[PDB]
């Protein structure tokens, strides 16, 4: 099945440069353009340009000339985009996409987040929130997870490694004093807790941190 | 450049009902226009091409149309999984341009904000801070108010509020309110409370705990 | 540099732009660093340019419509980045279309114009469509009394400097009072202007003999 | 060509008499043959149509050649109508030539 695998999240100081990769699998690599799209949180979707891999022909949006450079490795079936002279304006999510054949877009990548600031990487503190000292106020019980004081985005938070999905509410991160904070709640049946094991899994790759916190009763 | 104008930043509809998003090219794109659906946190997915054509695997609910420079994405029988942002693209000529995006929003029956309060954990107090967390879950409409009370006294200092995209299953907003303080200050008082005033009850829904 | 590469504008030859000679000396060590190509009747192009004795190039804007210009490749690298023959303009699709291309260049001047143009032969049909939309391209370059129609042909050729595809080079001479007309539904490698033609004592020789004062 | 000398390849393209004949043989309605080396190429398009009856056939074969120097490579590309080479003829230089004569040879 056709798959476009992009590279990991990136954090970069202003004025530096970054190379994002898009690895194409499941179709003949040379038979299709590769497209690059930028997404900033208030600007929607901007088209960066395209590159046709075999002959390395690059076509850029007039607005990105000099900012962005595409290249292709035909042996590794990979297309690279390089962004230079980075500013905060270039902080966004970057997608690579493959046309159905020559024009409109069919397949997209999972996205690469690029953040630009002079700031230092800070690992989050992860805290269990077990319900208040007391007894069941009903048929279910709600537990939670606090992920505090980190930078940059993103962090990724699951419960029981994904075995709990429904009834999980993860809240968008709020930024306060140049540090991000998010929390998550998971509601389960009075049966399933404390009697079974509830754990929240927080990962923050830019910090090289991964933790699991079981919620213990108070 | 060609501008693709989606004038609706937000659309309101109800499940099972019909909804239309408009996109207007600023000069002739012919019929080459595609519609993509971006759900929260996922990558864009392809809905329509040639302005009228259903991409494979796409439900029959979604239909594109075009008249002149006017393009319309119509969903009939809106489901709850249809909560997302909708982009249109002219692939007619370079540079490829996109529409602003239209976020589809749902209206459902009023629902009560299930409330839960949480006291500071141990690891955090050993760290020197303390954060009282209050979850207000699965309510509607979005408009809500949460008030923090310490020993029965209102407190606005140090509150942090986060609202979520409208839920894709039950179509209800939820929000997390964290209340942060210093360790010594949290030990300086006893009662901690949060009150949620909403449309669903004439009087506040009060959850609270004591040391 | 060989004279033809200097003519076309292969990057490592760009020193030869607008050069003149009585005798052009081609060395055995010469080599081509750009998109792999061929010239039907290479000998004649080589002869007539050698005889004209000048590479002087005069630019002209052609009114091209709804196509991307200045296509390039990694096979022909100008500097760090991708490139192409300096005197040729590689036209391809804009978005979902490659509009048929119909353009005129009158010769109102006092002398003859030498136009160098080309046709692109892609390796695969995919490559054809990715570039030109239409599956079958075509190029007709003509004047009042003469014409050339080249049909590009998709297929594979020996790997050269990265590509299994090719460019075929052609020339058209336009006398004063005549008119150039270029017609393409794609695959056209377009001229950027003309080379001035002169008559005189100029010529070309193959030798490894050192030049000396 | 990894050898010490030049290779002479003789190949051909088949021109059928009717479209039926084209399809009966090659499937595709329009064939094509591209024979090439590093610095040169030939693309022949076969053409369906009738020609004078000769030895039973209104169809024809067109013969072409390609010479491949040592270090070069031959590449043959066809979607059909190709009359393919079986190998190469060795090329030599020397005093050889050809004459048209009805004169008897004698000792
Ligand atoms: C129709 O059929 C032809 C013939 O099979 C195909 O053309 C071949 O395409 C392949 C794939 O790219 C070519 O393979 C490449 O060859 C390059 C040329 O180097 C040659 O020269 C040196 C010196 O003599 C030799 O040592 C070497 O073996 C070659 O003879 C190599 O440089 C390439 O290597 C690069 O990539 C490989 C990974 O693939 C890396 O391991 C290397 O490090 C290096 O970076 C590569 O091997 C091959 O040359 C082509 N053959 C010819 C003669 O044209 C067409 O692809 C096919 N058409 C289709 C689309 O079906
Ligand atoms: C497009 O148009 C052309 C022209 O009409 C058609 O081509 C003709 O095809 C027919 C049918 O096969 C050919 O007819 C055959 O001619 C053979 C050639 O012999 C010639 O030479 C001798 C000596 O000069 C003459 O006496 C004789 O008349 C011929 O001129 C004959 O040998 C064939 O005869 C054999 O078959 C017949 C039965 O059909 C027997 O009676 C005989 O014994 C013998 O076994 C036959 O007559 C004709 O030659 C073609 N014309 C030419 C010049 O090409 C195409 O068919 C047509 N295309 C289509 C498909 O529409
Ligand atoms: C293109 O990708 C290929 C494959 O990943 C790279 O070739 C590799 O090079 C490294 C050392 O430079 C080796 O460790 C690998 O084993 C090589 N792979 C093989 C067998 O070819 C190549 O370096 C890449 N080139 C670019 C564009 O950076
Ligand atoms: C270029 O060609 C177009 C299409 O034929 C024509 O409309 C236009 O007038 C031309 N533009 C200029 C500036 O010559």
């Amino acid at each position: 099945q056709v798959q476009l695998q992009q590279s990991g999240t990136e954090l970069k100081k202003p004025g530096a440069s970054v190379k994002i990769s898009c690895k194409a699998t499941g179709y003949t690599f040379s038979s299709y353009w590769i497209e690059w799209i930028k997404q900033r949180p208030g600007h929607g979707l901007e088209w960066i340009g395209e590159i046709l891999p075999e002959i390395g022909m690059t076509n850029y949006n007039e607005n990105f000339k000099g900012k962005a450079t595409f290249t292709a490795n035909t042996s590794s079936n990979t297309v690279y985009m390089q962004l230079s002279s980075l500013t905060s304006e270039d902080s966004a999510v970057y997608y690579c996409a493959r046309p159905y054949d020559y024009s409109w877009f069919a397949y997209w990548g999972q996205g690469t987040l690029v953040t630009v600031s002079a700031a230092k990487t800070t690992a989050p503190s992860v805290y269990p929130l077990a319900p208040v000292c007391g007894d069941t106020t009903g048929s279910s019980v709600t537990l939670g997870c606090l992920v505090k004081g980190y930078f940059p985005e993103p962090v990724t938070l699951t419960w029981n490694s994904g075995s709990l999905s429904s009834g999980v509410h993860t809240f968008p991160a709020v930024l306060q004093s140049d540090l991000y904070t998010l929390s998550s709640s998971v509601t389960v049946t009075s049966s399933t807790w404390p009697s079974q094991s509830i754990t929240c899994n927080v990962a923050h790759p830019a910090s090289s941190t991964k933790v699991d916190k079981k919620i213990e009763p108070r | 450049d060609i501008v693709m104008t989606q004038s609706q930043k937000f659309m309101s509809t109800s499940v099972g009902d019909r909804v239309s998003v408009t996109c207007k090219a600023s000069q002739n794109v012919d019929t080459n226009v595609a519609w993509y659906q971006e759900k929260p946190g996922q990558s864009p997915k392809t809905l329509i091409y040639s302005a009228s054509n259903r991409y494979s695997g796409v439900p029959d609910r979604f239909t594109g149309s075009a008249s002149g420079t006017d393009f319309t994405l119509t969903i009939t029988n809106v489901q709850s999984e249809d909560l997302a942002e909708y982009f249109c693209q002219q692939y007619n000529s370079y540079p490829y341009t996109f529409g602003g995006g239209t976020k589809l929003e749902i209206k459902r029956a009023d629902a009560a904000p299930t409330v839960s309060i949480f006291p500071p954990s141990s690891e955090q107090l050993t760290s020197g801070g303390a954060s009282v967390v209050c979850f207000l879950n699965n309510f509607y409409p979005k408009d809500i108010n949460v008030k923090w009370k310490i020993d029965g006294s209102e407190r606005q200092n140090g509150v942090l509020n986060s609202w979520t995209d409208q839920d894709s299953k039950d179509s209800t907003y939820s929000m997390s309110s964290t209340l942060t303080l210093t360790k010594d200050e949290y030990e300086r008082h006893n009662s901690y409370t949060c009150e949620a005033t909403h449309k669903t009850s004439t009087s506040p829904i009060v959850k609270s705990f004591n040391r | 540099c060989t004279l033809i590469d200097a003519l076309l504008g292969d990057p490592h030859c760009d020193g030869f732009q607008n050069e003149k000679w009585d005798l052009f000396v081609e060395r055995s060590k010469a080599f081509s660093n750009c998109y792999p190509y061929d010239v039907p009747d290479y000998a004649s192009l080589r002869s007539l340019v050698a005889s004209s004795g000048t590479l002087e190039f005069i630019n002209e804007g052609f009114n091209w419509t709804g196509v991307t210009q200045n296509g390039g490749s990694s096979a022909c690298k100008r500097g760090p980045d991708s490139g192409f023959f300096s005197r040729l303009n590689w036209l391809y699709k804009s978005g979902s279309t490659y509009p048929v291309q119909n353009v005129t260049m009158p010769n109102n001047d006092n002398s003859d114009k030498l136009y160098i143009w080309g046709v692109h032969h892609p390796s695969t049909d995919k490559e054809q469509t990715n570039l030109y939309v239409q599956a079958s391209g075509k190029v007709t370059v003509s004047t009042k009394r003469s014409q050339q129609t080249i049909i590009p042909n998709v297929g594979s050729r020996p790997w050269v400097r990265g590509l299994s595809s090719r460019i075929s080079i052609y020339w058209t001479i336009v006398k004063p009072g005549d008119i150039l007309v270029i017609n393409s539904n794609g695959n056209l490698i377009a001229p950027r202007g003309y080379f001035k033609m002169r008559t005189g004592k100029s010529s070309i020789m193959r030798s490894d003999a050192p030049i000396g004062t």
